């Protein structure tokens, strides 16, 4: 088992940038991949970005590609979502997830049901 | 600096006693009359095996290091003889730039010529002799140590007088064991044609004559593959470039037969999000025939 | 350990009671090549290698000489002339959990087949196509490893199996791994049926005058037959003269 | 094939590649093949070491092998 | 020769096989000349409990 704790959410103006953190503790050696997901009020949970723990290759949803960057610090067992060029449509609760499942195919992390989930952090993007 | 490896680097390849016999054996030996590098410190490769020799007057040379990087981050072998004992260990040591944990093994035990052979686990043969650069003559090296360490080695260095390094090769040898089971003479079966002859006849003394020894055969330089012009491609377009598709409940089935299937166009295309193949690789498909293919 | 990173334990300088294995009822597969299990008790070896790993049931067949498939090619290859035992037993109770245990991996892609007892633990991104990956995954750029789906409810074919492969070192060196077979006293100058360290024969054992070297274990005749031995218990050399015979 | 006087005499030898050309490999082409390490001589002698097709070789005077 | 075994042990009823059955219960010769017939009897030889 691992515990995921997110931080860094808050209010930001459109066009700005914000970095979310998710700290992993427990059975950290098991980590194969981390993913970020978001849930907007009244909408279904939506995949944002995933990173493979080994090698650090990243996979992005089309809605965020070119704007968001995912990174990870192995030593600190922390994953980051750098949310650049913030838009109104980015307002949501953001959740980090961890899996010990190793897929040969990075894209599978977009649809994989993950093992452990963070508590969620609210991001609200202000007008203009 | 370079010297001649006259007839040195012969060791008993096995633990078997043999007397008054000529035995042919293939193993890693030092090729006769080869170039040995001469040193009087640096790091040297460990191609397949090493013949080390040292001419010493004051016993300056003491040890060897072996491994891949010869710093921490991996296991490395260290051998050291200090005056009364010998120490061998295989820890992932932090060595100095110019030297002079996780220990998976540990053991504890110019006129002087000391010759050693190190090969791969780990085998060390050696011989000590009094001498009058590299002496001409013949003497065999008895095994000293067998370390079952299984350490990957591709480089080594010395820890301190001259020494010489040679590199072993997989050469067939004929060895002459005397009455006392000691190797007294040897033949390198590939040094020169007379040696091929000697090895063929299993003798050191070839009588006058002409002897058929080997078989000359030209090796092919390249591979030619010719098949007929690719023709009658399979109608993949019809399926993938179809204007309209069928409903899942009424899925269309197209039969593909009697054609050449160019799968490259598919698995190299960037137009597909899912290209999953079970119990087969797409690439391999080009080498395979089938009776029927169903799209 | 995972099959791609199969563990290797060396066994040496001990008495191997193999009964404990072949008389145990805990094993589904006990397949010995180039040897019979029962006979193991009578044999010595220089080294034994216990290669341990986990695979799924249907892949157990790939752990045998000259097999093909993902496992035999990219994970663990046995030589065609393998001489040893393969032991496998179901581990569904241990290696499976509700929701699926994915700790066990296998290599799914490789640029070439493995050599016998080659171990590849590299995680380099597999270049499936013509485009260099430069350690970046994507189209035709895949991670070489993949997890096993081990759930308790999985088919026996997909259930986890623990595998131990014993390799025996029949070399010409002193043998330190012996069976439980007891030793006896030595008899000289008589026709006897002798067994030295599994080396069996019939002959007359006599005090030799051969100058064996401190390391030399036994001697051979022109016919590549054993002519003289060193007693394992005593550093004494014996000539073997074959039991007196002749045409009648 | 390796042509040699006795080792008791000399360690110097010659080589015959049978029924090949001298291209494929003090060289002499003969009906028997490519002969290497033997000097061709106009003088004719009694056959010492037969090579074939009327060519023999021997060890003679400064000394070397001759065909 | 009639008897009952479990499924996975059916393989032991063949020439030159090893295991509990082939060793301690019923041994076929290496030069056996005959037929081995086996069929599932779960309906007959198994009961609840
Ligand atoms: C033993 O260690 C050496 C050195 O670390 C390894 O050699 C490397 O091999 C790869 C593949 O051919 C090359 O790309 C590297 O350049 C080599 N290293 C160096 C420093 O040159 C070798 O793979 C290891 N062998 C085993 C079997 O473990
Ligand atoms: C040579 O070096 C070794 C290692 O530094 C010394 O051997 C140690 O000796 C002591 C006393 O017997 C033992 O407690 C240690 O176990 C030994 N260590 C090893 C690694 O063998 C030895 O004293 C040195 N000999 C000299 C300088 O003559
Ligand atoms: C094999 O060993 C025997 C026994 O040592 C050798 O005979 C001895 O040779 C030495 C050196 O010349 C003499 O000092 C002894 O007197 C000899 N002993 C006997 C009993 O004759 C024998 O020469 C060795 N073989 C070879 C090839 O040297
Ligand atoms: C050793 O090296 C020298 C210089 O590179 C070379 O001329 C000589 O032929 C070599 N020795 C051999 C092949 O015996
Ligand atoms: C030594 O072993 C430990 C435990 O497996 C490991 O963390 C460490 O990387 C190893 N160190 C070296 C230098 O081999
Ligand atoms: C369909 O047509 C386009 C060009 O018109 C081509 O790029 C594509 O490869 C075609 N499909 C197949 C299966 O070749
Ligand atoms: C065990 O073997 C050693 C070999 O050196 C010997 O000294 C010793 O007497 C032997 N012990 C017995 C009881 O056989
Ligand atoms: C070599 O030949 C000579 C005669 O030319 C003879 O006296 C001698 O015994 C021979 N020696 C050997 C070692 O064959
Ligand atoms: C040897 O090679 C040359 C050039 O290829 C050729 O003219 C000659 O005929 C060849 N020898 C024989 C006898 O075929
Ligand atoms: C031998 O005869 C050939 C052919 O006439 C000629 O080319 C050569 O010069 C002669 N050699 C000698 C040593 O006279």
């Amino acid at each position: 088992q691992v515990q995921l704790v997110e931080s860094g959410g808050g209010l930001m103006q459109a066009g700005g940038s914000l970095r979310l953190s998710c700290a992993v503790s427990g059975r950290t050696f098991s980590t194969a991949a981390m993913g970020w997901f978001r849930q907007a009020p009244g909408k279904e949970r939506e995949f944002v970005a995933a990173i493979r723990w080994s090698g650090g290759s990243a996979y992005y949803a089309d809605s965020v590609k070119g704007r968001f960057t995912i990174s990870r610090d192995k030593a600190k067992n922390t994953v980051y979502l750098q949310m650049n060029s913030l838009k109104y449509e980015d307002t949501a609760v953001y959740y980090c997830a961890q899996t010990h499942y190793v897929s040969y195919l990075l894209s599978d992390y977009a649809t994989w049901p993950y093992d452990y989930w963070g508590q969620g952090t609210q991001v609200t993007v202000s007008s203009k | 600096a370079y010297t001649n490896s006259f007839t040195r680097g012969v060791y008993y390849p096995d633990k078997v006693f043999r007397s008054s016999v000529l035995h042919s054996t293939q193993d890693l030996f030092l090729p006769f009359f080869s170039n040995v590098t001469w040193f009087h410190n640096p790091v040297l490769p460990f191609n397949d095996g090493v013949y080390f020799a040292s001419t010493e007057k004051s016993n300056i040379i003491r040890g060897w290091i072996f491994g891949t990087t010869l710093d921490s981050k991996t296991q490395s072998l260290l051998i050291v003889n200090n005056a009364t004992n010998v120490v061998i260990k295989v820890c992932e040591f932090q060595f100095c730039n110019d030297p002079f944990n996780n220990c998976t093994f540990e053991y504890v035990s110019f006129k002087n010529l000391r010759e050693f052979v190190f090969k791969n686990y780990f085998k060390i043969y050696s011989k000590h002799t009094p001498i009058n650069d590299l002496p001409q003559g013949f003497s065999a090296l008895e095994p000293l140590v067998d370390l079952p360490i299984g350490i990957n080695i591709t480089r080594f260095q010395t820890l301190l007088a001259a020494y010489y390094v040679g590199y072993l090769q997989p050469r067939t040898f004929l060895l002459k064991y005397n009455e006392n089971g000691t190797i007294t003479d040897a033949v390198d079966c590939a040094l020169d044609p007379l040696s091929e002859t000697k090895c063929t006849l299993k003798s050191f003394t070839v009588e006058k004559g002409i002897y058929q020894t080997s078989n000359f055969r030209v090796q092919p330089t390249e591979s030619i593959v010719r098949f007929p012009n690719i023709t009658n491609l399979c109608p993949f377009g019809e399926v993938f470039n179809a204007t309209r598709f069928a409903s899942v409940y009424a899925w269309n089935r197209k039969r593909i037969s009697n054609c050449v299937a160019d799968y490259s166009v598919l698995y190299n295309s960037a137009s597909f999000s899912t290209f999953k193949c079970y119990g087969v690789s797409p690439t391999k498909l080009n080498d395979l025939c089938f009776t029927n293919v169903y799209a | 350990a995972s099959v791609y990173a199969w563990n290797r334990k060396r066994i040496s300088n001990c008495v191997a009671d193999y009964s404990v294995l072949y008389n145990s009822a805990s094993f589904s597969t006990f397949k010995c090549y180039g040897v019979s299990p029962t006979k193991l008790n009578d044999l010595c070896f220089t080294n034994v290698y216990a290669d341990s790993f986990v695979i799924r049931g249907d892949e157990v067949r790939q752990i045998a000489p000259g097999q093909t498939g993902k496992i035999a090619d990219y994970n663990y290859k046995l030589p065609d002339d393998f001489t040893g035992c393969v032991i496998a037993w179901n581990s569904n109770n241990l290696d499976s959990k509700v929701g699926g245990n994915y700790n066990y991996l296998y290599r799914l892609f490789r640029k070439s087949n493995l050599k016998p007892f080659e171990r590849d633990i590299s995680t380099e991104i597999y270049q499936a196509g013509s485009t260099p990956c430069n350690g970046v995954e994507g189209f035709n750029c895949y991670f070489p490893l993949q997890s096993y789906g081990f759930q308790p409810t999985n088919g026996v074919g997909y259930q986890p199996y623990r595998v131990v492969v014993l390799s025996f070192e029949l070399l010409h060196a002193p043998a330190t791994v012996c069976g439980p077979k007891k030793s006896t006293n030595l008899v000289k100058n008589k026709c006897v049926n002798f067994n030295f360290n599994g080396l069996t024969g019939t002959g007359v054992l006599t005090e030799s005058n051969k100058k064996f070297l401190p390391f030399q274990q036994f001697g051979r005749d022109i016919a590549d037959t054993t002519d003289a031995v060193r007693d394992p218990q005593t550093l004494e050399i014996l000539d073997i003269t074959p039991c007196s015979f002749g045409g009648v | 094939s390796v042509i040699t006087p006795g080792t008791n005499t000399s360690n110097q030898v010659a080589v015959l590649y049978q029924d090949v050309n001298c291209t494929e490999v003090n060289v002499f082409q003969t009906r028997a093949g490519c002969l290497i390490g033997a000097e061709h001589v106009n003088n004719s002698y009694e056959c010492d070491i037969p090579i074939g097709a009327g060519i023999c070789a021997s060890y003679q005077t400064s000394q070397s092998i001759i065909a």
